């Protein structure tokens, strides 16, 4: 189904509409409390050992 | 809020207050409490 | 799906696992879980102590000593009970001060505040009659002084006093009935706590911002279980220190003397958590007026959700007056432990007057002015 | 369960793709200073009132004890 | 007489040392498990059209 | 009395402007407004005023509250470029709420109640 | 950065019925180590004051 | 509505005023409200009793005597609390027999039956350890005979026994801990009763016809309040007769002798409501096998919603077999008060065998045959 | 009609019964309670 008839968005180049039509792969999280690992880091987490 | 906010917002009017007949009939329950206490304690020389 | 098949799984899941909770709750919202844990601790250690205590005036002190020395783990249980009462009162007082700071009793949470005030009154009575059970000098003489306040009521004062005592003085029937009432009242506290918590789950908690939080809610069980565990461990550290290193720090040395009705101590004082009420009573040189002032304090506590305006951080005048109220109640706590003196009488009178002024004048009127400042 | 009208994009990262307590050492002095900056006025007025009234009361009690001497 | 009032002071202090050590380690472990659970929320990204 | 208030009113206005300056400095770091500080659960007139609003205003109010609650969880403030754009005193609710309260005051003088109650859950 | 090993994961972590007995033996040894450290520190600090020191002195 | 604005009034209205109940319930559906009334009466009388009872050897008998002759209304309170246990067990037994007759534990009311069986076990333990408290000959020797039956579990026997006693024989620690356990267990009874009633309200009650009754439901609070009041007045008449005219009819005269650990009475029998289990235990010439049979009876009680097929009337074979089961249980109750004799041993063995035969063979197989006859 | 009624009607087949792997995974909980009891009691070298 079409998103205009189902989600019924507002029209315009708003910040939410830009990510809705084309999401970016360069997602920035907040890093004030936790610094992320490098993306694609594999392996079973060390937190189980802790 | 409902207690003093209603007085301060002007929502407590004479037309919204209970009537004097309502206050008379509600306040008649005071004699019921007195006679209930006198029935429970029976602290009288009233029987003679 | 599995909790949809049994009622008891469904109620537990709804109210403990998947209950929505504001995501910005700080560590001031841990006092309730800590108070519940301290009630459970008091009930467990009291049930265990009741298997060795004897509620008779010839065997009460001796059974306390025998439990201390001869019963395995009896000293841990007895010190845990006696200091868990003080930690219970610390956690509950901080919980109430949180509610006073944020104005958490306001609409639609009037029932929560009223059931809280009921809980606090039951807690006070429970601790007071539990302190009489060791039958020491403070245990005897405090029960004598406090239950003699009934004679301030005219005509039928002495009759109620003798009915509560079971005789002409505090003696063995008083101790036996106090033991039964003391065993009984914690279960009423558990029921009241269940009702109090189920009243809050109708609308949810307030947040530190003081705004509506229905847009940002997360599950209680996954997130706030660990956050409550952290505070429980900080409380367990203080509990361990008080039980093992300083066991008689929050007590009185006169309660280790056996009770003597023919020689009173020089300084009859209660436990620390009843000292502000005692200071309010001692500051007024009239017994009826002192009892009335205590009753008016608790009436003002009941009337807080209907006369109180003014809440958290963004309401700054009442937020500043909160710290003056806190200093006043701690000054009342300190004044209760000191002897009667003209300057302590004057300072206690002024402190009681300021407590009444804050409760009945600042909270309605200053709250209304700051609502008119912010939204008028 | 209380429908809320809202327009947003939300992103969340796995808790095994970031660190747990390493930033806690960096932010600890800043959080200490921020806490005292936010609660400085209330703690100060509490301390001033409590310790001033207690000190005045204890001083006048000591004067009362001295006045009873011979 | 000080022994007579507190006959188990040495045993109480040994148990208190063990309890304080254990609870102090458990406080760090519980803080670790609290921060691990709350990490996807503390680092989430919200983008909206509101500027104000 | 009359001009008593006449003069007592500029002092009220000065205190109100100082209060709004301090609180709006506190509010702007969270991205909030003065009208966002009113809870439909806390007041039934605010609950009535909020359903008299167009949907985009309600969507904006919910977005601002969500951003502020996220900031409160993260122990953060807005960045400087967002913080300089904040308008804490731009009202969206005061006209509608004033009309609602005037209607309730009008109904009360004739003995009528408000045509709404508190929000009741469960 | 630091990451738990896969071969050590497949042995002691994938099933709870293997994880729990390992947890109990680790709990036993942790309690033994804490007991040893506390007792050694207490006996070293209070040497010459205990009852056993007087009894071993009288031999 | 006024009850729609306070959540306490909404729950009370929903579950006590407007609750839809089948209109054709007869007077055998008044067992539950009578059992709740008896539980409340026992709690009230006991809490009043505990203000004059001392839970120590060399004071317990004298405290009960001082309660009987010196406390105002104390004899009424003691006799009411003693005979109320008998009436509580009469009512709960008739309730269980009603559920056995009608198949009340079947789907979807299995949780109701299971919580009932748990309540019955807690009632048995509560009544036994409360019977120990007056510290007579029957109290001491029954507590000795029952608690020294843990020497049937291999290896871990006398360890558990000595940990229960707090010593090497039944003595002051056993009485002192039995007082605390007996005070505490009725609050668990009240909580389990609340959970039990809440489990029934999910699906409502069965009717004497045994058919679906959703079409004919009426309000509880008007129609079944006076109907419960009538049965409560009958129970109050029986209770008043037992208290005032035959206060020691259901007891044992040996419990008016102070306990002597070195002299045993000729016949050691429990109270009447424990006699059927005692007959099952005493009939089997092996202690471990007797405890296994006692456990198997309660296991078969728990398994009844999952194995029991067949209800009241229109299922006539199981209806007739119910009366043989009732006769068997009453025979076991009669046999427990007799002496050990080869004919009584043989008859008790046959009665226990038939009890197991009915609970485990008749209820599934005869019920399945009835279903195949009626709807096959 | 949960219990013996399920097996009288023929609803308990060779299928819908737990597998051998399921019973082994459930049966592996037998060692956990044994190890937990031995951890709680600690009867060291008590095996004859
Ligand atoms: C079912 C619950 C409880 C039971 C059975 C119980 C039982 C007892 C008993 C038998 C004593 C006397 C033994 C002794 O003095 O060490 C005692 C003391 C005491 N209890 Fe509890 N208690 C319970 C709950 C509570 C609660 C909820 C509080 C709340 C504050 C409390 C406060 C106290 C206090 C202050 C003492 C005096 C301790 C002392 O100074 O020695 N108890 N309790
Ligand atoms: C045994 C005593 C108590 C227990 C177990 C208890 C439990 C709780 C719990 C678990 C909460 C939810 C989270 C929290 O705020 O910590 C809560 C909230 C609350 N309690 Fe208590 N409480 C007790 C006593 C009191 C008292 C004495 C008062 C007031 C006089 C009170 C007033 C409140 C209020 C107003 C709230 C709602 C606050 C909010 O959500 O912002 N409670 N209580
Ligand atoms: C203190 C003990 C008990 C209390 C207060 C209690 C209370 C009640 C009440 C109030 C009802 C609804 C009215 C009625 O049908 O009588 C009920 C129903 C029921 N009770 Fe009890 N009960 C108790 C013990 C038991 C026991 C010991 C059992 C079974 C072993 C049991 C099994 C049931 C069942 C199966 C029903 C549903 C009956 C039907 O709807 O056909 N209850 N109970
Ligand atoms: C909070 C609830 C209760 C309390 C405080 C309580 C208290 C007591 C006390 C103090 C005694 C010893 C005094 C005496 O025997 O006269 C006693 C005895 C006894 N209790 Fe209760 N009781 C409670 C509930 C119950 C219940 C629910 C039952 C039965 C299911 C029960 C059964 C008995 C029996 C059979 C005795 C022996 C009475 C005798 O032969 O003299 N009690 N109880």
């Amino acid at each position: 189904s079409d998103a205009v008839e189902v989600f019924k968005p507002e029209t315009g180049l708003t910040p939410t509409n830009r990510l809705s039509m084309a999401p970016t792969p360069y997602i920035k999280y907040d890093e004030h409390n936790h610094k992320r690992f490098p993306p694609g880091t594999e392996g079973r987490p060390f937190a189980y050992f802790v | 809020p409902i207690g003093v906010w209603s007085v301060f917002q002007g929502y407590v009017t004479p037309a919204r207050l209970p009537s004097i007949q309502t206050l008379t009939r509600v306040g008649a329950w005071g004699g019921v409490v007195v006679v209930g206490g006198l029935y429970m304690v029976q602290p009288w020389d009233w029987l003679a | 799906r599995m909790h949809n098949k049994i009622q008891l799984l469904s109620v537990l899941n709804t109210h403990l696992v998947a209950y929505p909770t504001p995501m910005n709750l700080n560590y001031s919202w841990n006092g309730g879980s800590l108070a519940g844990m301290m009630l459970a601790s008091q009930m467990l250690t009291g049930i265990l102590l009741a298997m060795h205590y004897v509620g008779h005036v010839d065997y009460a002190f001796a059974s306390v000593q025998h439990l201390m020395t001869d019963v395995p783990s009896g000293m841990i249980l007895r010190y845990a009970h006696a200091n868990g009462a003080s930690l219970f009162f610390i956690v509950v007082y901080l919980h109430v001060l949180r509610g006073m700071y944020y104005g958490s009793g306001a609409q639609p949470r009037e029932i929560v505040w009223i059931s809280g005030v009921v809980i606090l009154l039951v807690m006070i009575i429970t601790a007071f009659i539990g302190y009489v059970l060791p039958w020491g000098q403070m245990s005897f003489w405090g029960a004598t002084v406090i239950t003699s306040l009934a004679t301030a009521i005219p005509v039928v004062g002495k009759h109620i006093m003798y009915w509560l005592w079971g005789g002409f003085s505090v003696d063995n029937p008083t101790l036996n009935r106090f033991y039964s009432f003391h065993y009984t009242l914690p279960f009423i506290l558990a029921g009241l706590s269940v009702f109090h918590i189920a009243a809050l789950h109708q609308y949810g908690s307030t947040n530190p911002l003081g705004v509506n939080s229905q847009s940002s809610l997360i599950s209680f069980g996954s997130y706030f279980g660990a956050k409550d565990l952290v505070g429980a461990l900080f409380l367990a550290l203080v509990f361990s220190i008080l039980v093992f290193f300083y066991p008689d720090l929050l007590g009185h040395p006169d309660n280790l003397i056996p009770a003597n009705p023919y020689s009173t101590p020089q300084h009859i004082v209660p436990e620390w958590y009843f000292l502000w009420v005692y200071a309010i009573l001692r500051s007024i040189p009239n017994k009826a007026m002192g009892v009335l002032a205590i009753g008016l304090v608790f009436a003002s506590l009941f009337a807080m959700p209907f006369i109180g305006l003014g809440g958290g951080k963004f309401r700054i005048i009442t937020e500043w007056l909160y710290w003056t109220f806190l200093a006043d109640v701690l000054l009342l706590t300190w004044l209760g432990g000191n002897e009667i003196t003209p300057i302590t009488s004057f300072v206690g009178q002024c402190c009681t007057a300021y407590l009444f002024f804050y409760l009945l004048v600042c909270q309605p009127l200053v709250g209304y002015l700051e609502t008119q400042f912010a939204h008028g | 369960r209380q429908n809320i009208p809202l327009r947003e994009i939300l992103y969340q990262l796995s808790p095994y793709q970031q660190d747990v307590i390493r930033q806690t050492f960096t932010n600890a002095p800043k959080t200490f200073l921020r806490f005292f900056k936010e609660k400085g006025v209330g703690l100060a007025t509490f301390g001033v009132l409590f310790f001033g009234i207690k000190g005045y009361t204890e001083h006048e009690m000591h004067q009362e004890r001295l006045a009873e001497r011979y | 007489l000080a022994w007579a009032s507190y006959p188990y002071q040495d045993e109480m202090r040994v148990m208190g040392i063990k309890a304080c050590l254990m609870i102090s380690i458990l406080i760090g472990f519980a803080a670790y498990s609290k921060r691990l659970r709350w990490a996807p929320i503390k680092s989430q990204r919200i983008v909206m059209d509101v500027v104000n | 009395t009359s001009l008593l208030k006449q003069v007592a009113l500029p002092v009220f206005n000065s205190l109100a402007t100082t209060y709004r300056s301090v609180v709006g400095a506190k509010l702007a770091k969270y991205g909030l407004r003065f009208d966002d500080l009113q809870d439909p659960l806390k007041d039934e007139d605010v609950a009535e005023a909020l359903r008299r609003l167009p949907p985009d205003v309600v969507v904006a109010r919910n977005c601002r509250l969500r951003r502020a609650l996220d900031l409160s969880c993260k122990h953060e403030a807005l960045p400087k470029d967002l913080l300089e754009k904040q308008t804490p005193e731009l009202s969206y609710l005061q006209d509608v709420l004033n009309e609602v309260r005037a209607e309730r005051r009008e109904r009360a003088q004739l003995g009528a109640p408000a045509p709404y109650t508190r929000i009741y859950y469960d | 950065v630091m990451r738990l090993s896969e071969a050590l994961y497949q042995t002691f972590f994938k099933r709870s019925t293997v994880y729990i007995p390992m947890l109990l033996v680790g709990a036993y040894f942790s309690n033994e180590a804490i007991d040893y450290a506390v007792d050694k520190m207490w006996t070293t600090r209070n040497k010459g004051k205990l009852f056993s020191d007087i009894i071993a002195e009288r031999t």
